[PDB]
């Protein structure tokens, strides 16, 4: 067996054996304890998952936002901070309440950041919003853009139909057969 | 006439808020740098003051911004007691 | 059998069961103490485990609330991290009231933070709220909004009705049956 | 038997072997001390019990009060935090009140926290109030509305009948007889 | 057997594997713990091995990212650090949610930077965004470029379809069958 | 406001490293002068003093020239901000 990678934490491994499997590419997980995870594969499937491997970019990187930038456990903040930590925990809680939707599996929110001027002696600018989701399998995705759209305009104290962007997309086809082991 | 008592009040209660951050640092300072030096015998007297300088301008720069803030909500507050009556 | 997921809490555990349960794939957890709860499946199904695991995204990321962005332990409080935390505890305080109304079983709140300007120099601007909710099966939910936005309408000092969005949904069918063994 | 929680409060215990009653789960209470409540169930009823956990979000979240957010342990605390403690200390009094009237067995009480923008030197705005409760079955809900509102009007200095909401709810069926144990 | 790199990183090794296998070059890769990783390759392949490496300038260098310009934790900030994080985050929150939509592979988002001016006494000029993606075979690349644009438009206060280029690819041919070994 | 925020900071900082150095200087013979008295066992008042002047003066005459540079040089780059709308 070839070592593809080492010291992944548990979410970069699942991911990297789901896109191996997906592909008929027979892979093993391997734990070390304080020293992560481990992947391995034959060698007739060497070939192919390094070339998988660099077409997805695995492993997956952590997933960014934006309070990170600013922490809250620091001596000081300055307005521009605060106002940007209240708006990267909006997002992140309609995320969340969206989910909870019937029949969505996942879902992102994104907010025009009007903090990227203060405003100050000005009048603020109207927010906008997008929004991706993913749906089950047999889903009319047409009638149900327009609750989202009904439910996303009264978040905030002012935004029009016009302003508010949706996209949906359904889920792919199952993968519940096992790949086949090499001769 | 409440809105005189408040204001005045608010007035002095502001100055102690911002006053009293540096005043802080500045006791610290020369408490520890007074003990230090009779914990090691020395006699100076210029190096409280050289440290305590780079120790109140610091705190300046973190807090210039606050500053800001207090004093024109305040001064907004103030205006509108003065002239909104009706 | 082969290692899903460890070091899970209880919550992260449960939610993870309930959803491979659905699909027909038998689960076992387990508990190491300070090292949290396992999860195993036979061999037939990890496979099956691994894209539902991908698929839903599990285990579920921790609930965000906005009062965790301003802890009152700062050595200063401004106005806007003041009523970033009353309106933080306004919404609990009523989803929490909601999931006691005949035949509710869950909900969530939203309602729009004006603080993210001063209200200073410019007068405040109205609120606006959005409720999502689950009913038991066969509840009129047509006539039931109405019941919400009544409720909902009071409780702010100035609130219309057209400012008031309200989504409902049924509970799904219920899965009482255990799933198979495989062979 | 397979352990569905661990750690819990004796007031989150009871209200999870009151749902599993409900719905015929013979459920067994464990006590460990400074370690807490156990909940166990037959193997036959593990798939069921699970799926209403997940339906009902169990346990319950303690219950939140605004005061919680403004501990008064402070050096100095400003109006709008004193005013936010004085509000939040009314609405529990009242709810405790409306306990006794004849008949109730539980409600919920809602007031319009001004406090929003207070002290911004602009004059204050009337109150708006919200109130939910539980009757025992067979009482005149329509005849009862009113006497509520004639006993929350006069509590404050500016109400009007037209801006008090009272929701009305009647009692389910008792559980009186015990569940069947597994064959 | 020739030496060509020593001390790489993981994901600077799997890239040269890669690159050298889509040329029909047999390569190893060696572990040596604290001393990174190896790679080796035969002596008729040597030459050509050599070539690659120059004529694509591998080893790759890191992923540059203009939050490293300016770390969170230096004493202080003007407000041009602040509002380049700003930026500098949210150009990552857009490419990781872009890799979500349907058959996407990879994607990279580029935003006009008007912070290295103040736009102060003065209009701040309106938003600019380039993208560019890697669809898998067989996609109606011109069908999908209005989905991109219509996702992206409402992300900002004020950008227009105009200021938005988008530059779209299809995936490479798979390399699936292994190189051959020399005689 | 960009402008005003960087000719009140830089103003701060111009203060911080122009007073520095003379009393970096002063304080560092401060306790070698005060050492040396420890160490002897010997004490007087005057010493101290004696040398710090010195000390002062060196360091004035030396760094001087470049107080003028520094002090030029923001001299003009306010006045271009304070006219440059016009
Ligand atoms: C000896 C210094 C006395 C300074 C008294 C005034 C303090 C406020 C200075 C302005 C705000 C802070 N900063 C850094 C912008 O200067
Ligand atoms: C001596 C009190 C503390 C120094 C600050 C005095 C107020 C200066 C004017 C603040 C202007 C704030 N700003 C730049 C946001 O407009
Ligand atoms: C050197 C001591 C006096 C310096 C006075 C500088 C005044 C700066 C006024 C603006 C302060 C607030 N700020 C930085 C937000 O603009
Ligand atoms: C004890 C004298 C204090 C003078 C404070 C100002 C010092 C800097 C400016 C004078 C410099 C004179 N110098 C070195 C050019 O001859
Ligand atoms: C006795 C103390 C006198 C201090 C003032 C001396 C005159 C100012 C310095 C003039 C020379 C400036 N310099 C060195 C840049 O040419």
């Amino acid at each position: 067996d070839k070592d593809l990678l080492k010291g992944l934490d548990q979410e970069q491994a699942n991911e990297v054996i789901a896109v191996l499997q997906m592909h008929n590419i027979e892979a093993n997980k391997i734990d070390s304890g304080k020293l992560g995870y481990s992947i391995t594969v034959a060698e007739p499937d060497f070939t192919a998952a390094v070339y998988w491997i660099k077409t997805y970019q695995l492993p997956p990187r952590p997933r960014v936002e934006i309070a990170q930038m600013f922490p809250a456990d620091s001596l000081v903040s300055s307005p521009r901070a605060e106002k940007a930590r209240l708006y990267s925990a909006i997002e992140q809680r309609l995320e969340q309440s969206l989910q909870t939707m019937e029949g969505v599996l996942s879902a992102r929110v994104h907010i025009s950041y009007d903090i990227d001027a203060g405003e100050n002696g000005r009048p603020p600018k109207p927010v906008h919003l997008s929004a991706l989701a993913v749906y089950e399998r047999g889903s009319p995705l047409a009638h149900q853009i327009s609750d989202i759209k009904r439910f996303l305009k009264n978040s905030f104290a002012d935004v029009d139909y016009d302003n508010i962007s949706v996209v949906l997309s359904e889920r792919s086809d199952a993968q519940l057969q096992a790949p086949g082991t090499p001769v | 006439m409440d809105d005189l008592v408040f204001a005045g009040n608010k007035a002095l209660y502001l100055v102690l808020i911002l006053s009293g951050w540096p005043t802080i640092v500045a006791t610290i300072i020369g408490l520890l740098v007074g003990l230090f030096q009779t914990v090691t015998q020395l006699q100076e007297q210029t190096l409280p003051f050289g440290i305590k300088l780079l120790g109140v301008c610091l705190c300046l720069f973190l807090l210039s911004g606050w500053y800001g803030e207090v004093l024109l909500s305040y001064g907004r507050q103030v205006i509108f007691l003065a002239l909104a009556k009706g």
